[PDB]
């Protein structure tokens, strides 16, 4: 036992999450680098008063009341386009360790572009969702897809409550509710679809929602689509997340002053961009004391916590019995596509008849199925769950490495995602071309998903990345952060 | 997102060191004088702080929020419209201190006093709570 | 079928009450004659900084923290004391229609009196609370109860859930419920004791209580007793009424917003003041509408409306089965004392063991109870049920005679109390000798019992009243509403 | 019973007249001047409507609410408390009335506003709606 604080959050082990509060020079000189870039804004739209070429709505038999705000593609034209060189790169074979590159450039400053013929190989890459490194064409946990693909083929042409509904649908939605442990669990055809069209199923008019700041574009949709009254608390601020909780009983709707009909909480397990985990066991003893639901989501969390990595619950060793309803998805630590929900047998079969996608949304594709389901097995027992205390390896030599380097992490320390903070945005837009000529592909996060002073690059560690596969690119790193003096931290 | 813009860091060491670098640049004129650079230093950041508050509506990005504030000028949107904030008041409490130097300087004279009034008069006339969203006959 | 006008309050006959708002120039002089009179009574506490003798508190062994504020002893002293000799004056008769009074006076300007030997005698009487001529010691009515206090005594010496309870206390309990028409009926042992002792057997802690503004001495009371919130609306003002009932629904208690546990209203039938019947039909009418419950107040109306007079049920022909609780009382039709409840038998069984007076408070003395059963009899059919048309009679006769006579009256037109309208405090301080000089005494009605502009004066008919009883009156009252030129109506 | 005293009928139109009777008395003095009557009664009547209002607590006669408001002066507890109603406006529209009559009287002196005022001042003070319960160090 570690910690049981204040609110009966009861710790196993020690949390050890940084995050370091960015430095007062650094932050002053951000915004003169987005105030000189605002300033050319106004200064090229102003130029555009006559005629880089733009895509020029139809003269033909148009001009109506015009499509686009003019203002609202502001940011998208003068502070993306001039570096949108990174984060779209093509790829061109099996996003494992190494990753073969289509090169393009631009002669039109990033306005259009152009494959020379190059395919710059053997680059290692950290920004693919590949933490047991599920990504391969070879061994035998995808050949036996390949069975599958020349049996069955590649979707079906209908729906769930409709006709289409093979025996491996019904063979994998038992087969995840023994992987969570939980009674009955339900696949779905994408994982962002899923958030999208089962919790307008859920909750109704008179609920109440609390989701953290930053859960994803899913959860904040879901949350659109249920005409229900959503509330923001503090990313893992148990004392913002109680004060909104205690408010929302003692008060009830602002109009009228009735009780609420339910209320629920949407958090996920590892919160990519400053990969985090949330704290857990501080949210199961405030719901009990509170009465709410609560809606989890293992999207990254999932194979990625816990031994024989099985989420967050085996991270901290709880109960499944006590979250109301998990989710997670197939695509970031299995090699596949979708995602599940698993909850009691008197939920799952609600929402095998109030889905919005299995009554209207054709289902999975039967091969990959399949690679969900031998994933699975290496799991459960071969490339099999000896990766797992790899990357956890991986993670806490990666993480402890770079802090004592003099650069600045974020989250977690046993987190796999590697938030790097950059400041700057002209070390957003050099530092993608930086590690790019040291034959890394990285992923950078821009403006506006992020703060003003966050501007961070993120890393994606993998079990497939080896020792010195990951040295190399930590003497990589070395240059570039002297390079560009993005060495922030004071420790 | 436009809302903690101005709840962020350092943006209030940043906005004074902005205008700290305007006095120093307009105090470098070979043919002005050291009253009127005052002068024409509280009629510029009145000017600025008109125009990037409350002219322009929107946001330079897209919001997913569809849309609602496309109707909605930079100072009403602050902090999801609560007016009595910890930041909008230091936007109000810095053009005073604005007028009070530029009355220091230029010695009280009388255009001096008519010039740099009207453009904190006209500065702080929108930054009346109870003048939300009206909109004198256009914008 | 009269009126259905907005609220369903359905009426068979016409209503018709009166008041008169009082003219510009009348109200402006009465604070001139209140003004003169604060005046001196500064004078007279600044005279008494030396020493119409005065009480003395003890000098002994006291001089403690004094008991009395002076400020609050005020009115009593400057406004009262003056003129005090009437609405006490000592009576040693049966008060029917001829009275006969002991004369007092003061040489000490009415702070100590004197009787001198004198029986002021024949004198017709209209303050006596004797509407159907019960006060008499003659007839065979009265004449039973002899036969009952020579037989069983006068007072038990226990208490109802004690030993104390009669055989006629278990027949007059039936009796009534027979009378009123409803499932059962309690006696108790003064009609202000059972109001201040039953409503807060009712209501508790989460309850709202909707009160007249002008009810009684008997109904405040009982509602500050049962702690409870208590608001009051105006005087048969229903759109008033409606007003307070619609916002005590969609709100609940001013601190929580919980709903409230239940709600009633208190209203009396005629009330003594301003002698007027309330617009009860609306009041039925709007309580099915908002799921209210009702406390009726009988104490004026029962022997008095209706025909074969039976309360204002039957004078609006309506049922006792939807109002949920009846109080009226014997010593104000009857000639007798103490008052019921009457309800439904689930009721009365509550209040037969939550009672703070069948538990703790003596019962009814034995004669009394017989004066009550007889009076009933003559009723229920010997001065009987003739007297109630005969009243009434009276009633229409004396209300449209002072109105023509230039006089200004309030009430519903059927009342049979008759307030008139004095303004002037002089004019309440003569007119009570003045009347006494033609042998009537009458009942004047001082300041702080009323509002400032009302110091009215009050009539109680009587069925004993015969026409030359009434004429006579008539007479007197010619010459002295000429005598203090109080003759404020224009028509 | 001095809550329903001042929301009464004709009670304004008795105040008027009231004052309208001292005016006269005191218009009809020999040995004064007609400055120093406006002087006099914007001083009598600012003396009366705070020692009337602000000083006497409690009820002249006795409340039946166990004495509640006995610690209340008679300003406070008018309509049970209620400050903006249409009786309490009524009572301070009237003194700025008599202090404008005595402002236009007298011909503006200094020493008729220096003792003008100050009764004006110390009437309204007390009408303060935030002073409601605020006793200085007595009473």
């Amino acid at each position: 036992i570690h910690h049981v604080t204040q609110n009966g959050g009861l710790y196993k082990r020690p949390f050890n999450e940084a995050f370091e509060e960015t430095p007062m020079l650094v932050a002053v000189l951000t915004y003169v680098g987005y105030g000189v870039l605002t300033l050319f804004g106004y200064l090229r739209d102003f130029l555009r008063y006559w005629r880089c070429h733009h895509a020029t709505e139809r003269e033909e038999q148009k001009d109506f009341v015009s499509l686009y705000q003019d203002f609202e593609n502001f940011y998208t034209r003068n502070l993306y386009m001039r570096i949108r060189d990174n984060w779209n790169r093509p790829i061109c074979s099996v996003p494992g360790a190494r990753v073969d590159i289509m090169e393009r450039q631009s002669h039109d400053y990033n306005w259009s572009f152009k494959y020379t013929g190059n395919i710059i190989k053997g680059v290692i890459n950290m920004g693919s969702y590949n933490y047991l490194g599920f990504a391969r064409n070879t061994g035998s946990c995808q050949e036996a897809a390949a069975k599958v693909l020349e049996e069955y083929g590649a979707g079906v042409c209908s729906t769930r409550q409709e006709i289409g509904n093979l025996d491996k649908h019904e063979e994998l939605e038992e087969l995840v509710a023994r992987f969570l442990g939980v009674e009955a669990a339900m696949a779905y055809g994408m994982g962002f679809a899923t958030n999208s069209m089962n919790i307008p199923a859920l909750v109704g008019k008179g609920c109440l929602i609390l989701s953290d700041e930053l859960n994803h574009a899913s959860l904040v949709l879901g949350a659109r689509l249920s005409g229900a009254t959503i509330r923001i608390f503090k990313h893992n601020n148990m004392q913002s997340l109680e004060k909104l909780l205690k408010d929302a009983i003692v008060y009830g709707q602002p109009r009228t002053r009735r009780p609420w009909k339910k209320i629920l909480i949407l958090v996920e397990g590892i919160y990519s961009m400053e990969g985090s985990i949330v704290r857990l066991p501080e949210v199961i003893a405030l719901k009990k004391k509170y009465k709410a639901y609560l809606y989890l989501d293992e999207a990254h969390s999932i194979g990625a916590l816990g031994p024989t990595g099985r989420g967050v619950v085996e991270y901290f060793g709880l109960d499944p019995e006590d979250v109301d309803v998990m989710m997670g998805t197939f695509t970031k630590s299995f090699g596949a596509s979708g995602g599940y929900i698993g909850g009691k047998k008197e939920l799952i079969d609600y929402l095998r008849t109030h889905s919005h996608s299995a009554v209207y949304a054709t289902s999975l594709s039967p091969p990959v199925v399949e690679q969900i389901i031998t994933s699975m097995k290496c799991i459960m027992g071969s490339l099999g769950k000896e990766c797992v205390q790899q990357l956890a390896e991986n993670t806490r030599y990666f993480r402890r490495r770079l802090k004592e380097m003099g650069f600045i992490i974020y989250g977690n320390e046993d987190s796999p995602v590697v938030p790097l903070m950059l400041y700057m945005p002209a070390k957003i837009g050099a530092f993608g071309r930086e590690m790019l000529k040291r034959n890394i592909g990285v992923v950078v996060v821009g403006f506006p998903a992020t703060p003003i002073i966050e501007s961070r690059a993120r890393f994606c560690l993998s079990a497939a990345h080896t020792k010195e596969i990951l040295d190399t690119a930590l003497k990589e790193i070395d240059e570039v952060g002297d390079l560009l003096q993005l060495k922030y931290s004071r420790h | 997102p436009n809302t903690r813009v101005m709840n962020s860091r350092g943006i209030w060491l940043s906005y004074v060191l902005a205008i700290g670098l305007l006095h120093i640049v307009l105090l470098s004129i070979p043919f002005v004088s050291v009253p009127v650079v005052w002068t024409l230093t509280n009629l510029i950041h009145n000017m600025g702080m008109y125009i990037f508050l409350h002219t322009v509506k929107g946001t330079p990005f897209e919001t997913p929020d569809q849309g609602k504030a496309r109707l909605l000028t930079h100072w009403e949107q602050m902090d999801y419209g609560v007016q009595f904030t910890a930041s909008r008041k230091f936007l109000t409490i810095t053009p005073i201190v604005l007028y009070f130097l530029t009355s220091f300087y230029t010695k009280y004279d009388q255009i001096h006093f008519v010039l740099n009034t009207v453009s904190l008069m006209s500065v702080l006339i929108p930054k009346l709570p109870q003048l939300h969203g009206v909109r004198i006959f256009g914008i």
